[PDB]
């Protein structure tokens, strides 16, 4: 289906909202970019109706396994895709609308063992119509 | 150069205990560093290996400049990955590396190569490829090994003990092998202790990760068991 690839990674902690219009049932591909072997991973952190206030202090220090499945919307935890060591690392999340509405989907590239150290957060503002 | 050729000069005729040996205890391992958000572990691994050789062969405690390899190594791709052997070849071609006091690490921030930011530099003479089946031996008599490994998302949640996460699909990270050990784990049913072997590895995610920067990975008494494709690439810098 229709897709979206993010996103320029920085060394300072930051935020980036990005709006996306979607017809119900339509499937949205989020392509998440990073670097292999840095200790950062992409985690799906939440779906909100409220505009989310981002605090990395409060991110999970442990593995976040559950994907998001509700009556209105469903979103999956990012998953995978002499050798080059430390090259570009691709991970993919899946977004599917089931009901009209506005949804704040939150992703972040952070270190579980040091969440404040340079967390890059991506809020997708999706409209299901 | 031949591994077998060089090993003769360092091993001799004596055998060695295959259970335990830890360079952290034999003046062979310098402080853990942090590559931060940057695909530059290939530089930390390599530089790390050289720092070890200096501590061991010359009783000199020196820490060197990864930023320089990131900036000045034109076979590699800075924050976007590289190869271990490219790293050593570039050390030789540059005629050695500045100390990181003179040339600090600034990760992904735009920085220009400048190889005259120090007067004294530290180089290597050559480097050596280690056979995937002579890891403990190379460790025992040659010192810590700059190696490749295949890491999954689980390594990021690793905190203590012997790693029990999924491995990675393909080689994608660089680290240092700095020894091997064995701990006895008591068998619930038996109440007898049971020997378990592991490699000791130095990572570059700073010291809040793993065992203060280090991870223990399952192997076997011989060290042929190589989890996560560890040691597929394996090099030791020679400074003498």
């Amino acid at each position: 289906g229709k897709s979206l690839k993010l996103g320029n990674i920085s060394n300072q902690t930051n935020q980036e909202t990005i709006t996306q219009s979607l017809s119900v049932g339509e499937i949205l591909c989020i392509d998440l970019e990073g670097n292999a072997g840095t200790g950062y991973l992409w985690v799906l952190l939440g779906i909100h109706k409220d505009e989310p206030i981002i605090n990395p202090e409060n991110f999970p220090t442990k593995l976040t396994k559950k994907s998001f499945f509700s009556e209105e919307i469903s979103v999956t935890q990012p998953k995978k895709y002499m050798q080059l060591l430390g090259g570009p690392d691709r991970m993919r999340s899946v977004i599917k609308g089931h009901k009209p509405g506005k949804y704040y989907i939150v992703y972040s590239y952070y270190r579980p063992f040091s969440p404040t150290s340079g967390a890059n957060t991506k809020i997708i503002y999706v409209t299901v119509q | 150069m031949n591994y077998e050729e060089v090993i003769k000069k360092y091993r001799g005729e004596e055998n060695f205990d295959h259970a335990a040996y830890d360079w952290r205890l034999h003046s062979g391992v310098t402080p853990v560093k942090d590559q931060k958000n940057c695909g530059s572990a290939w530089a930390f691994s390599s530089i790390g290996s050289v720092e070890s050789q200096y501590a061991i062969r010359k009783n000199k405690l020196i820490t060197l400049s990864e930023q320089e390899l990131v900036d000045c190594s034109f076979k590699n791709y800075g924050c976007n990955g590289g190869l271990i052997n490219n790293a050593f070849e570039d050390m030789i071609e540059l005629g050695g590396i500045c100390p990181d006091g003179d040339y600090p690490y600034v990760s992904d921030a735009p920085n220009l190569c400048n190889i005259d930011r120090c007067t004294e530099k530290y180089g290597i003479k050559n480097y050596l490829s280690v056979p995937d089946n002579k890891l403990k031996e190379a460790l025992r008599f040659l010192g810590p090994i700059s190696i490749s490994v295949a890491v999954s998302d689980d390594f990021a949640f690793y905190k203590e003990g012997i790693f029990d996460g999924e491995c990675g699909d393909q080689l994608n990270h660089a680290v240092m092998l700095v020894g091997f050990g064995m701990k006895e784990i008591v068998n619930p049913l038996t109440k007898k202790g049971e020997k378990h072997y592991y490699y000791i590895i130095k990572n570059s995610w700073g010291q809040q990760w793993g065992e203060r920067g280090f991870i223990n990975i399952e192997t076997d008494e011989s060290g042929l068991m190589r989890k996560c494709g560890l040691g597929t690439d394996a090099f030791i810098p020679l400074i003498e």
